[PDB]
């Protein structure tokens, strides 16, 4: 799908759009990079927007430790 | 986790 899923307005105050975007992670050229929130049935959310550094994403993305957002991490699992 | 657009160049 290439670009379904990349657009979405990840969270309340998702600041990616596909009208302004630009590449923020070394990892990134023309996507913004995501990662998997396992809360519930789970959710895509952008890194940038999660205030994630670039080391902290990429470590997650290396491993199989299971990721929560912001709006999220606070719950009782 | 997974992820997306977390590859080296
Ligand atoms: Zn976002
Ligand atoms: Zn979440």
């Amino acid at each position: 799908s290439p670009e379904f899923g990349y657009w979405i307005t990840c969270c309340p105050t998702c600041d990616v759009d596909i009208n302004t975007w630009v590449p923020f992670y070394s990892t990134e050229l023309n996507k913004p990079a995501m990662i998997y929130c396992s809360h519930g049935d789970g959710h895509w959310v952008h890194a940038q927007c999660m205030d994630l550094e670039e080391r902290t994403l990429i470590h997650l993305s290396e491993g199989s430790n299971k990721y929560y957002c912001n709006e999220h991490v606070q719950i009782a699992r | 986790a997974r992820t997306k657009q977390t590859a080296r160049k």
